């Protein structure tokens, strides 16, 4: 519905290469560090104010874990992202009442750090599929905000 | 400064049960004599309210037509049951909500959520499907949506439902269990030359459907092969020797290790209650064929 | 009305009380309750003939509180910020100040037109959206004499609108609350971090500067002869004595195109309420610059009061 | 915002970019053009197939405007004056596009110059591209 | 008996007093104010329920 | 003072505009020109509207201030000068392009086809006021070309090629339009074509071969 078969067949195969364990924290890390108003929701990761520690603070590289597997879940069925986001949406309009933007900005960090991760396997055509994955993500974990 | 949680400690110090939501203004009643707690607050983890923190002790800032009013869920008339099924624990789960008879939003409904339907409606739950059976979507206002549950609840009211008329989902999705005792479901393949080939076809409380081709392959393939007897699977096609018959109802797979013995001990698979018109019918081939 | 029960040798004379619905405040001076006479006209005393007014509260949300970034503005703790979107659909925000009138910055009704363009040619085309989506009609586009020193308009709408908890005019200070660390709220309607406009209400807390880094980091110098353009984003704010500027927040925040009309709104935690210190006028310096200009409500508290009394 | 350790990098950075700098503008100017399709309606006679001259020689000019920005940076405004007005007066190319261009130069500089890009170096380099692009579109109307 | 004027987002307490019959004295202790409710039995807090009656 | 002139056209009622204000003259941007405007100009030269073009017949470019930009007409108006422009004096245009006002009587244009075996087939080639020309086939498409054929009377057109026979005179002014409908009878009733002011270099000269050939 939403990609074509080779689209598919080319996101999926990447996500195969990738270190769940580094990555995750690679993108949380650079969204704490390049729009510095997200410290405020990560208040309980302890030190976050100098670029080193946030890399090298535990705490956001296992909510990376977290953000990555849940962005490999969403993969698994386009059509039931409304559905599969349904929970985790509630919990970020809810309780921690994050912005749908941020949800924009984070998707774009992570295609900059796939391609600063892979390098010249990130072809034009690749990213375009990844984007409209991205901006589907975006626009499913914001659909719950009324 | 009323909270959900608050509300849950009073309607446990009545001892009747869980409450729908927190209620201000007191819309019910008007309220009479003096008040001791104003802004009241609650974490929900002391017994009761006396233990709770209050804001003030033996005054009320609110005026009697804002003071809050609790409305209890078992004081409500609400009461779970299975609408347009094969037989009576097959269908689509329907709760009556303020007198009004409304659905449950398929969003959130899970194979735990299913197990504490059938245990609340009364027959075994041997075999939780989270799928509503040969039933079309029901009129009215979706009182449920995202029905999180942990499974070991006596009743989906004390389960952390979102809220009551969010209505958000689209009416043409609405959640349905099936609850099996495990002697009806069965599964055969047809349409091939011998019995471990063919499109597989579903048989549970005697009604006849197909395997969507959704996440179909080889690895779920094996799961059927070894549950018909037939070794493990080698080829997704077959070679049609007959034609098979029509069918209606599909069964619809989300994942399988590989290693189960039954398709049925599969995590979350639901039995009918969607359509999948672009994707066709799953198919195998045993290698015993 | 309503029959009396009876009751043994009396006859009865009727007198009833008076009371403002909720999120209304009465304005009358007597108590309000109404004799019924032999004219069958009911009176008080003190108030006479006329009838008690039910007015506005000012800046009393029902959800307190505590644009790039910011906070989602989930309770509706700003039901003063009206959206104002022009032909183009250029989207900008636009206060609240009286039941009826509405107040927004001379540059946001020059959109598509000639810098004196009469106030004819704006008022069709203005298209309020007040509270969650309430579309509102406009009759008037006044702007300030001195469109050239004073970036403020005020707006007439046809008829009042009902003050409901999501609409709530902010009223104006009797003093100066533009003193250097009063940490304010401003809301907005504009341009995020990605430049797109926002589809939900965010705010941020930005804190007042010293009025002369302020000008020295824009107009180069305090002194008029040594003064030369250099604003770190090519346009030159409007700056004057009424004028105040605000910098970022603690984690870098400020206000992208799309938010003037805004309210520097401060919380006056003695009394409670919600005023207006000033108004955003220079939305342009988003990230690159340091310092938003406001224009200061105090002075142009005299002119507002003479337009809305006409 | 760009503090004086933040220009220090921008000007390191960018030197190490060197002469591959116009090719690097043209790669991100199709790679924005393929993945935000609605940005080709700002180039009406541009032929938009890959590998296009014109594309080639339009990035060579976006980034040779953005290294003269660098050796200017402590004044942009001046000496991105010219384009300003032409960006904004004249095409009335809408700001939301700049936020795009923005992040797919950002991506073909990481991609292909993924070990100079340190986390330190990416925010340094992302307050420098978000600095030109205020600039340009500040006269939007 | 006629309707008290209108106020613009305005509710009116209807409430009414008994005075006593000429000749007449109050026997009970109240005034005799009774104020209408959402029940339609107007009340009087000082009488209560037991309604006002005038003896000579 | 207001007074809106014609300069270094074939005729006075065609020519790049002119026009003076506080007592300074100028020429006029091209950018934001409609049909209808010109309709309007033509009004106040005076000239006949029966057929009115935005193009700027064989005029250079000049040398002034250009003091109207943007100007946006729809035609029910008495003048230009109440229209709505962007600006006084204030322009961001290249001063090589300058509003162009040719008001037709009706008579003058003409449509001829030169340098094929018949008179149905050959280089599109445009008179107007006795000047010689071509036409740029940008938006050249079978369905606009239909409309050569049919003013011709030469039946419906096939093919834009056509076969050489005899050479033809080189021309400097050069025609071009955006589109067609293909329902009209004549190239005139093609709303928005421009009459001069340009050259192609990307684009050539159109041709076509009707079926009447
Ligand atoms: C864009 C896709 C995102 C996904 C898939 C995602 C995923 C998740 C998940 C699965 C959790 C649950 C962790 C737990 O329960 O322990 C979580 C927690 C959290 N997320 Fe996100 N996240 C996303 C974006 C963001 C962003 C951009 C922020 C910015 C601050 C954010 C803020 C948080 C916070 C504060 C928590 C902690 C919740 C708590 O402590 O209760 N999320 N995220
Ligand atoms: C950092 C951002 C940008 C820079 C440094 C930049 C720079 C330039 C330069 C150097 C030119 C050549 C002008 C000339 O040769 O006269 C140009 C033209 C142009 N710009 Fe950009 N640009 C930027 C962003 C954009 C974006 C995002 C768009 C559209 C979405 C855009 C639209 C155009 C167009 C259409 C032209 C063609 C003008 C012509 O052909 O005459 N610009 N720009
Ligand atoms: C469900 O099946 C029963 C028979 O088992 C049938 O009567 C009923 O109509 C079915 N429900 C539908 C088709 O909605
Ligand atoms: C089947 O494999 C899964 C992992 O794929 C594992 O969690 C599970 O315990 C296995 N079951 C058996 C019976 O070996
Ligand atoms: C344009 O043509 C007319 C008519 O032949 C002529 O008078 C005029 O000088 C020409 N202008 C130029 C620049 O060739
Ligand atoms: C223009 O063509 C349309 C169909 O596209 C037709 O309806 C209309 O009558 C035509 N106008 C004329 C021939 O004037
Ligand atoms: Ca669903
Ligand atoms: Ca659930
Ligand atoms: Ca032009
Ligand atoms: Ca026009």
């Amino acid at each position: 519905v939403h990609l074509t078969p080779e689209e598919k067949s080319a996101v999926t195969a990447l996500w195969g290469k990738v270190n769940v364990d580094e990555v995750g924290g690679e993108a949380l890390g650079r969204l704490l560090v390049v729009y510095p108003w997200t410290q405020r929701f990560f208040e309980s990761f302890g030190d976050l104010s100098t670029p080193d520690a946030v890399m090298g603070n535990p705490k956001v590289k296992a909510h990376g874990k977290k953000v990555l597997g849940a962005f490999s879940d969403g993969l698994a069925h386009l059509d039931n992202l409304k559905g599969t986001f349904a929970t985790l949406s509630e919990l970020h309009c809810d309780k921690l009442h994050v912005d749908p933007e941020n949800f924009r900005l984070l998707g774009n960090v992570l295609v900059c750090v796939l391609a600063h991760h892979f390098g010249k396997e990130f072809t034009p055509p690749v990213q375009a599929a990844y984007q409209k994955v991205v901006a589907g993500v975006a626009n499913a974990l914001a659909h719950k905000y009324h | 400064n009323f909270n959900i949680d608050h509300a849950s400690v009073i309607c446990r110090q009545l001892e009747c049960g869980s409450a729908v939501s927190f209620s201000g203004s007191s819309n019910f009643g008007e309220g009479s004599g003096p008040i001791w707690f104003d802004d009241l607050i609650c974490n929900g983890n002391e017994s009761a309210l006396w233990n709770c923190k209050h804001q003030g002790w033996g005054k009320h800032n609110c005026d009697h037509a804002e003071d809050a009013g609790v409305i209890c869920s078992k004081g409500a008339d609400l009461s779970l049951r299975l609408v347009d099924g094969v037989t009576e624990c097959s269908g689509r789960l329907e709760v009556r909500f303020q007198g009004e008879w409304g659905t449950i939003c398929d969003d959130g409904w899970d194979s735990y959520d299913a197990a504490v339907a059938c245990k609340q409606l009364g027959c075994p739950t041997a075999v939780t499907a989270i799928g509503r059976v040969n039933a079309s979507k029901g009129f009215g206002h979706i009182w449920l949506d995202s029905v999180s549950c942990q499974g070991h609840e006596p009743a989906i009211w004390q389960c952390k439902h979102h809220e009551w008329g969010k209505h958000y989902c689209n009416h043409n999705e609405d959640a349905g269990v099936t609850c099996s005792d495990g002697s009806d479901l069965e599964l055969r393949l047809r349409g091939g030359g011998s019995r471990c080939a063919g499109t597989v076809e579903v048989e549970i409380q005697r009604l006849l459907g197909k395997v969507c081709d959704r996440g179909w392959g080889l690895k779920e393939a094996d799961v059927v092969c070894r549950q018909l007897g037939c070794g493990s699977a080698l080829k997704t096609s077959y070679q049609v020797y007959s034609k098979i018959q029509a069918t209606n109802t599909w069964l619809f797979l989300s994942s399988c290790n590989g290693n189960e013995t039954s398709l049925w001990d599969c995590k979350n698979w639901q039995w009918g209650g969607l359509t999948c018109d672009h994707y066709e019918e799953a198919k195998i081939t045993c290698s015993a064929h | 009305c309503p029959k009396p029960p009876e009751i043994a040798h009396g006859y009865v004379e009727h007198s009833v009380r008076y009371q403002c619905k909720n999120y209304y405040k009465l304005r009358t001076e007597g108590d309000g309750v109404y004799t019924l006479n032999n004219e069958k006209q009911w009176i008080n005393k003190a108030v006479g003939d006329k009838l008690p007014e039910c007015e506005a509260v000012c800046g009393k949300p029902k959800n307190p509180a505590n644009i790039l970034g910011g906070h989602l503005d989930a309770k509706g703790s700003f039901p003063w910020q009206a959206k104002m979107v022009s032909h183009h659909n250029l989207t900008t925000g636009a206060t609240l100040i009286n039941e009826q009138w509405l107040l927004t910055t001379a540059k946001n009704l020059f959109l598509n037109h000639s810098e004196n363009a009469t106030a004819k040619d704006i008022a069709p085309t203005l298209t309020l959206y007040v509270g969650k989506k309430q579309l509102v009609e406009i009759e008037k586009v006044v702007l300030h004499p001195n469109y050239s020193q004073v970036d403020i308009g005020l707006i007439k709408l046809k008829q009042k609108v009902s003050v409901n908890e999501r609409v709530m005019p902010i009223c104006l200070p009797s003093k100066d609350y533009a003193e250097v660390g009063r940490v304010g709220y401003v809301s907005g309607w504009g341009r995020n971090a990605n430049f797109k406009f926002t589809d939900h209400l965010k705010y941020v807390m930005l804190p007042v500067a010293d009025q002369d880094q302020c000008i020295r980091h824009y107009e180069g110098s305090t002194v008029p002869e040594k003064k030369t353009p250099k604003s770190p984003v090519g346009v030159q704010p409007i700056l004057n004595e009424h004028t105040f500027c605000a910098g970022m927040s603690k984690y870098q925040e400020d206000t992208c195109y799309g938010d003037a009309g805004s309210a520097f709104a401060v919380h006056d935690l003695e009394e409670d309420t919600w005023y207006a210190t000033g108004i955003l006028s220079f939305d342009k310096s988003c990230a690159v610059a340091e310092y938003g200009v406001y224009v200061k409500v105090t002075s142009i508290q005299d002119w507002v009061q003479k337009t809305i009394a006409e | 915002v760009l503090s004086p350790a933040d220009k220090t990098n921008v000007k390191a950075a960018w030197g190490k970019v060197g002469a591959h700098a116009g090719e690097y503008g043209a790669e991100a100017l199709e790679r924005m053009f393929l993945s935000f399709p609605t940005t080709k309606t700002y180039f009406p006679h541009f032929d938009l197939s890959h590998g296009s001259a014109q594309v080639k020689g339009h990035g060579k000019k976006v980034a040779d405007a953005l290294t003269n920005a660098v050796a200017h940076v402590d004044d942009m405004p001046n000496a991105l004056s010219a384009l300003s007005d032409l960006h904004a007066h004249k095409l009335r190319v809408d700001p939301v596009n700049f936020k795009l261009l923005s992040h797919c130069l950002l991506v073909t500089l990481a991609a292909h110059l993924p070990a100079e890009f340190t986390p330190a170096v990416h925010a340094s380099l992302d307050k420098f591209l978000a600095s030109v692009s205020t600039v340009l579109t500040s006269k939007y109307r």
